[PDB]
């Protein structure tokens, strides 16, 4: 029985920039034109 | 060397918390979501046209 100092104590990430893009969803939207005749 | 020591320290290894990736969880896909009406716009349209 004889204490020795058993006891040794001893002890960002990446910063950066980030821009997010989301899916889009919106619909594409044109222009139709539509020829008809009507016969009453 | 054989007299022996006193091993006085305290015991406090505290683990670490774990990382956890949280899951996206999807109930109902997108094809039963459509699925899940009585009336479909789409086909009465097509229907219609």
């Amino acid at each position: 029985i004889r204490f020795e100092r058993n006891i040794v104590c001893t002890s960002d990430l990446d910063e950066g920039i980030m821009v997010v893009y989301k899916r889009n969803i919106v619909a594409h939207t044109f222009k139709v034109r539509v020829y008809q005749k009507v016969l009453t | 060397s054989s007299i022996s020591t006193v091993d006085s320290m305290i015991a406090l290894d505290i683990d670490p918390l774990e990382n956890t990736d949280f899951r996206v969880l999807e109930l109902y896909s997108q094809k039963e979501l459509r699925s899940s009406n009585v009336f479909d716009l789409e086909e009465i349209m097509r229907e219609f046209n």
